[PDB]
């Protein structure tokens, strides 16, 4: 039942050419996204770490 | 002194009586750069085989959509009939129970849910580091 | 005419009108003005699922208040380059939010309705259902720097 | 008429992975992509590629492809997650991570003194309690696990009676948000099951029409 | 002074309260259909039909004619249904309907009209032209 | 030299005619009428008729409107009525089916927009 509203187009008059780019969040999941600049893969990066995770990120960057 | 507070309260009243006009929506407005990228876009002569395949596929899609809407409406009707005979059964069971169960709970107020994705989340995966800078115009 | 039995045969203004709190009563709990937010990075999925939600409301006879759109939130993807402590530009990620403003339902039809919504969520759509507060109404409106300047001069 | 008091719960697992397209939706997706290309007003990547092409043609008469190769290479280097966590194990109906496409429901197995039941999880409440909190304490107690599950609301959904004296049963419906099941190899037989092999497994007349208010999807 | 109406008001059936729940027509064509349906009913007030020559209104028409042909309704319906299914079975019918290029044999249409409903149509032309009025009243 | 019913104007359509073409486009069938000012129907061509119904395909089409127009034009020539007034709605005037139905009426030989009254 997740396939109901997926089958659609852009209904506007003037619009650029879009591409089915696969995006990943801070996890293993992928989502199909109409996005320009026809790269096949797009990734989202880790932000700000945490108070006890900034030191772990610094240690991972050092190692 | 007090005259400063008088002209101040005059200012809050005067800029309060102005309009609360909305932000424009970017998506409803065609951008300016989209004008001159049309001269090298030629029309495509659509062949008859492609046109008839598109048309018959549209007829099959319309029939399938009508049938799928019909079974979704049948499912919601079955759920509603079950819930009708259900509330009748509980009302015949106990008065205090339908006094309690006709509520919408305050825990429903932050109802948030995320749609399913293409691939499942994998374990032991480390995406790289980065930052986000908000360029949304205010 | 007044004295005739055919008086008021031309009466029409009582049939067409042309000139919000939740009502919590204890037995019939009709709850008022809610916003259903549909958040996606893709134009087609956001607009089509807003269309599907609005058409489902029209079929299920909810008096819909509005069907509107939030302004776009443009996130920027700056990533850390390999072998360096450098930032490079990767993606311009636009976030679009299509919101359906519904007036009133019941609790029963809230289980039915939200069950159909998260059964029918497409790929890459974040669902949110909340009430109508002051902040959700102020979200479509621009900043008020002159009013914050006046309030800061007050304080 | 004496009444015997039983709640019950319907613990719905949401799908994680979208289902594959039927062939009619696949060919409609092809049509929709074709008409998006037909109505598309080019792109900044294709404009640059055409401009570089015509300037190199004019220079030889008198890069976008590198980016294409790099993007395809970084796509081919990346391996995606496995869509099929079902067929690689092919035996376990017990695990929470069993099926990703369909909706899943929980059953547990108990042997009674006078009955042998294959049962959706149920309850028992003293009359001072409310059935919503009864379902919450049942979920917190009987499965000995940390299931952060969002209940839908106060209104019940499943409603069946069997009379000996009568005995009365009220199924609720509640959706899982996040889960943590301790002691995965416990002796209590719990199964996460979908609608078709649910219909295969469930014998009773009272539990035969749980599919009436379970969504088919 | 107020008097009592002799019969029902036209718009008293629908509820004044809760206007949002009542379904609306949004089509002027739907209003045209509804108004032309409403104008043909015998209202109790003074009407155009009463004053402008409806030719006695309801008239008990004495029929001096041949019996209608007795045709089996179920057999007629099933043969019409089977002919329709064999007509929609073709693909070239779909092609001719879509591409706006299809013709009908008007001579065969005229023949089947003369067999089927031509009697009733000629009866209403004779009624309109007053053939019955000046011959058989 | 007969009396037309001049007047009205606040209502629509104008009732100043001897014969009027009435096209009812139902979601299934297409039904055209030639109506006198009395309200009686003179000649009608509908796709509810079995005589047309076994001859056309897909009762709703523009081609169905063409069949209706040609059949009613032939029936009007058979009934001796050659003039009528057609008053379409401005969104029905731009439609494909009504325009080519008027084309079929013109090619059929029925001239729309009735002649002016003598000493009106
Ligand atoms: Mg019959």
């Amino acid at each position: 039942d997740c396939n109901r509203a997926l089958l659609t187009r852009l209904h506007r008059q003037t619009y650029a050419r879009l591409y089915p780019v696969l995006l990943v969040k801070q996890d293993g999941s992928t989502i199909h996204i109409r996005y320009r600049e026809p790269r096949r893969m797009l990734t989202m990066p880790v932000d700000l770490d945490s108070l006890s995770p900034e030191e772990r990120r610094a240690r991972f960057r050092k190692r | 002194d007090q005259a400063a507070k008088d002209r101040l309260k005059k200012r809050i009243r005067r800029l309060e009586k102005a309009s609360q006009e909305l932000i424009p929506i970017e998506d409803f407005i065609t951008p300016v750069k989209f004008l001159n990228k049309e001269r090298q876009r030629p029309p495509v002569e659509l062949p008859f085989e492609e046109s008839e395949r598109r048309a018959l596929l549209l007829k099959r899609w319309s029939l399938y959509k009508q049938r799928e809407h019909e079974m979704e409406r049948s499912a919601i009707r079955s759920l509603l009939e079950a819930q009708e005979e259900a509330l009748q059964e509980l009302r015949l069971s106990s008065p205090e129970l339908h006094a309690e169960a006709t509520k919408r709970d305050p825990s429903l107020f932050p109802f948030e849910r995320q749609g399913p994705d293409y691939t499942p989340p994998i374990s032991d995966y480390q995406p790289p580091e980065g930052r986000y800078q908000d360029i949304t115009k205010v | 005419y007044r004295s005739k039995p055919t008086h008021g045969i031309g009466r029409y203004k009582h049939l067409v009108k042309a000139q919000v709190r939740p009502i919590n009563l204890g037995t019939d709990y009709e709850y008022g003005v809610l916003n259903i937010h549909l958040i996606a990075y893709d134009m087609a999925l956001a607009e089509s699922y807003a269309q599907y939600v609005h058409n489902l409301c029209n079929h299920l006879a909810i008096k819909v208040e509005e069907s509107y759109a939030m302004p776009t939130k443009t996130m920027e993807v700056l990533q850390l380059q390999e072998q360096g402590s450098k930032m490079f530009l990767d993606a311009v990620l636009t976030t679009h939010e299509r919101v359906v403003q519904i007036s009133g339902l019941s609790a029963t039809f809230a289980e039915i309705f939200l069950e159909i919504i998260h059964s029918n969520l497409p790929e890459g759509v974040k669902l949110s259902v909340r009430e109508h507060t002051e902040e959700d109404f102020k979200g479509r409106f621009k900043a008020r720097p002159e009013l914050e300047e006046l309030l800061a001069k007050l304080n | 008429s004496p009444w015997r008091l039983l709640g019950a719960l319907c613990l719905q697992r949401p799908p994680l992975v979208t289902k594959p397209l039927t062939p009619l939706q696949e060919e409609m997706a092809d049509l929709l992509q074709q008409i998006e290309i037909e109505r598309s007003l080019y792109s900044d990547h294709e404009l640059r590629a055409l401009d570089e092409a015509q300037q190199l043609a004019k220079k030889k008469s008198d890069l976008a492809q590198d980016l294409e190769d790099m993007w395809e290479q970084k796509f081919l280097h990346f391996k995606l997650g496995a869509r099929l966590t079902e067929a690689d194990k092919k035996d376990d109906r017990t695990s929470l991570h069993r099926k990703l496409d369909r909706n899943l429901i929980l059953l547990v197995r108990e042997k009674l003194g006078d009955q042998d039941i294959w049962m959706l999880p149920q309850s028992d409440w003293q009359p001072g309690e409310t059935l919503r909190q009864t379902a919450e304490r049942t979920l917190a107690t009987l499965s000995e696990n940390n299931m952060e599950a969002k209940f839908l609301g106060n209104a019940p959904c499943g409603h069946y009676k069997f009379k000996f004296l009568g005995a009365k049963v009220f199924f609720f419906k509640a959706l899982l948000l996040t889960g943590d099941f301790s002691q995965a190899g416990k002796k209590g037989h719990h199964v996460w099951v979908s609608k078709e092999e649910l219909g295969d497994y469930l014998k009773p007349k009272y539990l035969a029409q749980v599919r009436r208010f379970l969504l088919d999807l | 002074r107020r008097a009592a109406p002799l019969g029902p008001m036209p718009n008293e059936d629908i509820d004044v309260s809760d206007l949002e729940r009542l379904k609306k027509y949004r089509s002027f064509d739907r209003y045209r259909r509804r108004a032309e349906q409403e104008a043909r009913k015998p209202h109790w007030w003074r009407t155009y039909r009463e004053h402008f020559g409806e030719e006695s209104g309801p008239k008990d028409r004495v029929d001096i004619g041949l019996p209608p042909p007795k045709v089996s309704r179920t057999q007629q319906l099933l043969e019409r249904k089977q002919a329709l299914r064999e007509l929609r079975a073709n693909v070239e019918e779909e092609r001719a309907a879509r591409l706006q290029t299809a013709r009908i044999p008007l001579e065969a249409v005229r023949a089947e009209w003369e067999r089927t409903c031509g009697p009733y149509h000629k009866q209403r032309l004779a009624e309109y032209c007053g053939l019955y009025r000046d011959l058989f009243h | 030299v007969a009396r037309k019913e001049r007047g009205w104007g606040t209502v629509w359509p104008s009732r100043e005619f001897w014969h009027r073409l009435r096209v009812i486009r139902t979601q299934h069938h297409i039904e055209a009428l030639v109506e006198h000012r009395n309200g009686q129907v003179v000649v009608s061509a509908s796709t509810r008729e079995w005589a047309i119904k076994k001859h056309l395909y897909s009762t709703r089409n523009v081609v169905a409107c063409e069949s209706v127009g040609r059949v009613l034009a032939e029936r009007c020539l058979e009934a001796g009525i050659n003039f009528m007034v057609y008053h379409p709605t401005p969104w029905e005037a731009a439609s494909d089916s009504i325009k080519r139905l008027q084309h079929a009426m013109t090619e059929g030989g029925v001239v729309l927009r009735e002649p002016r009254r003598i000493y009106e």
